[PDB]
């Protein structure tokens, strides 16, 4: 129970394992609703997303927020957490309470390969947030020359 | 002899986060009429029984009242656990006073919703018993500043509500009023 959560933000590949081979929730979550998955993500251990997607980890897992770990591995800046989720089943078209999409989240820090990584899956160009901006709407206001053209290619 | 009429029959109410603090003595209440009030349905009352609290009268008269949400009208409690009751509104045990709550659709709705109450969702510190903390101070996720500007995770304070006409009985918000009544050590007590 607190346990698995708590491993799962040090980073301990090992005390993953020993702790869900004793028959430990895969799903579980803090008083804020953040499974484990969130706190692999946010955190970039690699190793323990595959583990957990493994048995069944909850890839639609919401916080108070409504936050995917999708959504902390595009605004940290995650490579391969990404694409293993959605080669899981990870949604892309789930909005939070501010309405923000993972393909925003990636505008906003520039982060470019993650951007065609969603669009391979089907990630909309334009959708929009509570503030009705765009992805594109992002890269004018933050200077990101070379964003705005994959999105206007896509577009 | 003191107006409970304009804390019962008013028109403007305060929310959750900002219940008005009243103290009200020097009077004489009819404790009675809520016994043939024929519009209360939730007299689930506390701490007295309700005819060992009719004789007896002192000071203490300390009155609350907000409104609050249909289904979670139980979590108002003493020593029982809830959404407001952990984060938004601590109760303070062994409460030995009495709550009334209500349905009055009639006049706190209107069409296309009333996105005016709001209420909050984390804080840092714990609910002490009957503790009432207004702040506007947005805490935090990370050490990324958000200050003022808009920002990803710096806990927007409060989420308003939605009362439209189409809304259930049981998600329409009932209004809810809570009286209290103990003694300090001052003796000669004032009754009602």
């Amino acid at each position: 129970g607190k346990k698995l959560l708590e491993a799962a933000r040090a980073g301990q590949d090992d005390e993953v394992r020993i702790l869900m081979a004793n028959g430990a929730d895969v799903n579980a979550c803090d008083p804020s609703g953040i499974t484990p998955l969130h706190l692999a993500a946010d955190k970039g251990h690699l190793e323990i997303v595959e583990v957990l997607l493994k048995y069944g980890a909850d890839v639609n897992a919401m916080d108070v927020w409504g936050r995917t770990p999708l959504h902390l591995a595009a605004f940290t800046g995650h490579l391969e957490i990404v694409e293993v989720l959605l080669k899981y089943g990870a949604d892309v078209n789930a909005c939070d309470l501010n309405g923000y999409t993972p393909l925003h989240l990636a505008a906003g820090r520039g982060h470019l390969e993650i951007v065609e990584v969603l669009l391979k899956n089907g990630a909309g160009v334009n959708a929009q947030d509570k503030f009705g901006k765009t992805a594109f709407d992002i890269s004018i206001d933050n200077g990101n020359e070379d964003l705005a053209e994959i999105l206007q290619s896509s577009s | 002899l003191c107006p409970f009429g304009e804390v019962f029959n008013a028109t403007r109410f305060a929310s959750v986060y900002a219940w008005n603090r009243k103290r009200i003595s020097n009077c004489v209440a009819d404790y009675s009429v809520l016994y043939n009030s024929a519009s209360f349905s939730t007299f689930k009352c506390y701490g007295v029984s309700p005819t060992k609290l009719n004789d007896l009268c002192f000071t203490n008269v300390y009155a609350d009242s907000f409104v609050i949400r249909g289904d979670e009208v139980r979590q108002i409690a003493p020593g029982q656990t809830g959404k407001i009751a952990d984060y938004n509104y601590k109760l303070p045990d062994d409460f030995t006073g009495c709550v009334i709550a209500w349905n009055s659709n009639n006049l706190d709705s209107k069409v296309g919703g009333n996105y005016n109450y709001l209420y909050r969702l984390f804080r840092k510190s714990n609910l002490k018993p009957f503790e009432r903390d207004i702040s506007t101070e947005i805490y935090q996720a990370g050490s990324t500043p958000c200050n003022g500007v808009e920002g990803f995770n710096c806990y927007f304070p409060l989420q308003s509500y939605g009362f439209q006409p189409t809304n259930g009985v049981g998600y329409q918000p009932y209004r809810v009023v809570v009286l209290s009544f103990e003694l300090l050590h001052a003796p000669a007590t004032v009754c009602g």
